């Protein structure tokens, strides 16, 4: 079916013989050459231990609020630590972050 | 950064594939990507570089062939039906 | 449209989430877009 | 001729197969 475009035809068709006439029968596509990512050129990790290895916690009624900017997260150094009972994730994976 | 060939590419994890050229999309310095009538992106801001890029996507169309019937022939000629023919041989 | 699904992008759905979750979410956009196409089609067969 | 007045998408138009200089 894929040697030529009339054995496409005639496959297309389903017919050994193809009278005369025009067929359409794929989609060209030009295919991606290359990758390129383009990130910001910024370097310093998020804070994420003054969070997770913060002495006092909040009560549950006035729970803190801490707001994260301007830095590399790496997420790794959580869902592959051992530590935690519970890990789940919201219209998103924790592989992909 | 690659211009003028047809790529994936990934700006800030705003993710596609397509040729990136330089643009004469004047945005506004808070501007951060250009938006279409369909509401498809089709510029951007490179985030390293702050050029603007405009985004077109990678060549495509329909194919057909055209038979002088198998009783007659077994030769074609084939139609890439909405391309300039400088385009075609990378079909390959 | 999103038909339901987290994202009406479906490049998007399919870098946040891992497969067996992307699946979920992109039939959610196929079956929207099948009734959408269905609907012009039919409408392009009256008008003709 | 005068008074009467997407492809990205898989969308097209073909030709029609008379031109208006044919009609
Ligand atoms: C500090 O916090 C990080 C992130 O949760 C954790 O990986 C690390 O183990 C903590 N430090 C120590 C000494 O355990
Ligand atoms: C075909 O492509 C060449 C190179 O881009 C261009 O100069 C020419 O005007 C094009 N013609 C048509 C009809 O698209």
């Amino acid at each position: 079916c894929a040697l030529d475009p009339l054995s496409e035809t005639k496959c297309t068709l389903k017919s050994f013989t193809v009278e005369k006439g025009i067929y359409q029968t794929s989609n060209f596509r030009v295919q991606p050459t290359e990758s390129i990512v383009r990130f910001p050129n910024i370097t310093n990790l998020c804070p994420f231990g003054e969070v997770f290895n913060a002495t006092r916690f909040a009560s549950v009624y006035a729970w803190n609020r801490k707001r994260i900017s301007n830095c590399v997260a790496d997420y790794s150094v959580l869902y592959n630590s051992a530590s935690f009972s519970t890990f789940k994730c919201y219209g998103v994976s924790p592989t992909k972050l | 950064l690659v211009k003028n060939k047809c790529v994936n590419f990934n700006f800030n994890g705003l993710t596609g594939t397509g040729v990136l050229t330089e643009s004469n999309k004047k945005f506004l310095p808070f501007q951060q990507f250009g938006r279409d009538i369909a509401d498809t992106t089709d510029a951007v801001r490179d985030p390293q570089t702050l050029e603007i890029l405009d985004i077109t996507p990678c060549s495509f169309g329909g194919v057909s062939v055209i038979t002088p019937g198998t009783n007659t022939s077994n030769q074609v000629a084939v139609l890439y039906q909405d391309v300039n023919c400088t385009e075609v041989p990378v079909a390959i | 449209s999103n038909f339901g699904a987290i994202s009406s992008v479906l490049n998007d759905i399919l870098s946040r989430l891992d497969p067996p979750e992307a699946e979920v979410q992109i039939d959610r956009l196929i079956t929207g877009r099948l009734q959408s196409l269905q609907t012009y089609v039919t409408q392009q067969l009256i008008r003709a | 001729f005068n008074k009467v007045t997407q492809k990205f998408n898989g969308l097209t138009v073909l030709p029609p197969l008379l031109t208006d200089e044919m009609i």
